[PDB]
């Protein structure tokens, strides 16, 4: 299954087994926390993560779930004006969900604000046109600073 | 032009500071003015130094400098030497007409020149009788002939006239005419030599083409006229083999705009030799250029060959190892594809329209050729050399891309020649005479009043001689309706005239009513 077991902890670097089928810089959610970490080396069935989180108290044993996925970045709009964790969690929005002072482990939180409701315009494109990577099809208003902050389509799409 | 145009500046005000109190016209365009109780009449005499009279009479040779002749000068019936008298009695069936008039300039002049008499005595009508104007089909033109030393127009006249018309400066006729007049001598010598070849729709497209060389400093592509004048003869390979000689470089052959009108057959020659040029353009040698034309033609293998044969060439390792697969695989038609959208992105668009056409996908093909490179002309080339000479892609193509533009602008030229590469031959022959916006539910596209209007909309006479063509031609799509059709071709005679007559060409108008043949 996607779960592997935590075998060695040592700081921020944990080595789970059971870990074969596993991509290199994979994101991957360790322990029951699920604290945020990224597969750094693969040898055979174990790999060897980088925990992006405190991992005082994780157990051997514990799972570790692959996400399919890299440590990846939201961007769209709702970006400026806005203070993140390192990675990609904003500061704000944890503090008043945990409604407390601090960072809580393996909290969840989506990057960009999605209640914003944004006054999106189109561009030049319309239907039956062709559309590549990194191309501005609309445009939404962020602030008065970015009035308009251009809408590419994915590099890869 | 400028529908008017000043011809004087009656200055009162260089005497007396007084305003004009009154004006009034009166017996030969004597203009009196009234100040007080001291008048300013000006007889119809021109003052040269003024700058409107000076730039109106511009190099013109004029017999009185008369505000009344003058105005007789910019406009009235032409002289029957003009040059847009001429090509306009050829786009009329009437090339013996301009042939004998020709003749008869030529005997003028010479007369003049013996007798040592100015040339400003030059008769304007040559001496021509009227009703060889109203002559109703070319072949029942009574072509009657002249003494010996110069009895009919050939090679020996049309020698002689150039060199007149150089040693003369003929009345009337700006300088600029005078040298279209010239051009229009040397296509009637071309034509003489092809009349016995091509019907008289190529005798059209053969002046039109002559005529765009002496104006290719204001005028980038033979205007969609002489296509339409080609793409309905029946000796499309006469044309092609004349302007051959001009087509060496794809600029030149989008110029002649030849995707339009030459046979597929001798579009895929066409393509051939165009790839060979781009490929050894100045420059030096690069697949790049030539990529399109061989992958239209599906001779891929050959621009795999130019791809190794170009060792210097920095993406000859990847073009070389990625061309040679085989696309009927769906990994590779994928692998293509996305090669295609990535040069879109990066800005290679002609890159992009060559692997969207390695897959065989030429929709996507034509509409980057089209849309992002601006060439119209080698979409329709790939779409006619690729699948066929008429649809199913360029059928959308055209009705996608050029359909609405034309709409838009009220082109009524485009407007036939797409629906008739949509075989929609019944409509495109009418598309000649009715408006676009209004054909075959176009007001659907775009709404009536976003199209153009007012002045802007002029008129073109060749646009009902193609009509009166084609209309005989196809006459089993017209038997069905009659009434209908009659009650618009009798408001297109009456709208085409008054522009033959408002351009000076009144003994053609006079011709193109008497003549006009109603499909009882």
């Amino acid at each position: 299954s996607e779960y592997g077991a935590i075998y060695s902890v040592s700081g921020p670097v944990v080595i789970a087994e059971n870990m074969i089928g596993c991509a290199m810089y994979e994101l991957v959610k360790v322990g029951h926390d699920n604290l945020v970490g990224e597969v750094i080396r693969i040898d055979g069935d174990k790999a060897t993560i980088q925990v992006y989180e405190e991992t005082a108290g994780l157990t051997v044993g514990d799972p570790v779930l692959r996400t399919g996925k890299p440590l990846s970045v939201e961007l769209g709009p709702g970006l400026m004006e806005t203070i993140y964790d390192g990675i990609q969690r904003p500061l704000k929005a944890i503090k008043e969900e945990s409604q407390s002072i601090y960072i809580p482990r393996g909290i969840d939180t989506p990057a960009l604000d999605r209640t914003i409701k944004w006054q999106f315009t189109p561009g030049k494109f319309q239907v039956g046109d062709h559309i590549s990577g990194g191309d501005i099809y609309g445009s939404v208003f962020e602030n008065s600073l970015i009035s308009s902050h251009k809408i590419l389509l994915p590099p890869r799409s | 032009t400028p529908s008017y145009l000043p011809i004087e500046k009656i200055d009162i005000t260089a005497h007396t500071a007084h305003n004009i109190g009154d004006s009034v016209w009166m017996k030969n365009g004597t203009f009196v003015v009234a100040s007080g109780n001291q008048f300013y009449i000006k007889d119809k005499s021109l003052d040269l130094t003024d700058p409107f009279t000076y730039q109106s009479i511009g190099s013109r040779k004029i017999l009185s400098n008369d505000i009344l002749h003058l105005s007789s000068v910019l406009n009235g019936p032409l002289p029957v030497y003009h040059p847009q008298f001429l090509i306009q009695a050829i786009y009329a069936n009437k090339l013996q007409l301009v042939k004998e008039l020709l003749l008869r300039l030529f005997l003028a002049l010479r007369k003049l020149d013996f007798e040592s008499q100015d040339v400003s005595n030059l008769d304007s009508n040559l001496g021509m009788d009227p009703l060889k104007y109203f002559i109703a089909k070319d072949r029942d033109y009574p072509v009657e002939s002249f003494p010996d030393p110069y009895p009919c127009f050939n090679k020996t006249v049309s020698l002689a006239l150039t060199e007149q018309l150089t040693k003369t400066t003929l009345p009337y006729l700006t300088r600029h005419q005078q040298i279209t007049l010239i051009t229009v001598i040397e296509a009637v010598d071309e034509v003489t030599k092809n009349e016995n070849i091509v019907d008289y729709n190529g005798v059209r497209f053969l002046l039109g083409v002559k005529l765009f060389l002496s104006h290719k400093n204001i005028q980038k592509s033979i205007l969609m006229r002489d296509v339409s004048w080609a793409l309905h003869s029946d000796n499309k390979e006469i044309l092609l083999s004349s302007i051959d000689r001009h087509i060496t470089s794809w600029n030149r052959a989008r110029e002649y705009r030849i995707a339009y009108w030459i046979k597929e057959q001798d579009l895929v020659k066409k393509f051939e030799d165009i790839a060979k040029y781009e490929f050894s353009k100045d420059d030096k040698r690069d697949p790049s250029r030539c990529a399109i034309f061989y992958l239209a033609l599906k001779k891929k293998q050959i621009l795999l060959s130019l791809w190794k044969m170009a060792i210097g060439h920095p993406e000859q390792q990847k073009m070389v190892r990625f061309i040679s697969n085989d696309f009927t695989v769906p990994r590779w038609r994928t692998a293509a594809l996305k090669n295609a959208f990535v040069l879109l992105s990066k800005h290679r668009y002609m890159d992009a329209a060559v692997f969207f056409l390695l897959t065989d996908s030429l929709k996507d093909c034509v509409n980057v050729l089209c849309k992002q490179v601006h060439d119209m002309d080698l979409a329709i080339g790939v779409c006619r050399v690729y699948e066929g000479d008429n649809g199913p892609v360029l059928g959308e193509l055209l009705t996608a891309q050029m359909l609405p533009e034309t709409i838009k602008e009220n082109d009524r030229w485009k407007a036939s020649f797409i629906y008739w590469k949509l075989r929609k031959q019944e409509v495109a022959i009418k598309a000649l005479l009715t408006a676009p916006i209004d054909l075959e539910n176009n007001s659907s596209i775009v709404d009536k009043e976003v199209c153009v209007n007012r002045s802007f909309l002029v008129e073109d006479p060749a646009l009902l001689y193609l009509y009166n063509h084609l209309r005989n031609r196809n006459l089993k799509y017209f038997i069905g309706s009659l009434n209908v059709e009659a009650k618009i071709e009798c408001t297109l005679i009456l709208r085409v005239t008054d522009i033959l007559c408002r351009m000076g060409c009144n003994y053609l108008a006079v011709s193109l009513v008497k003549n006009w043949k109603f499909i009882e």
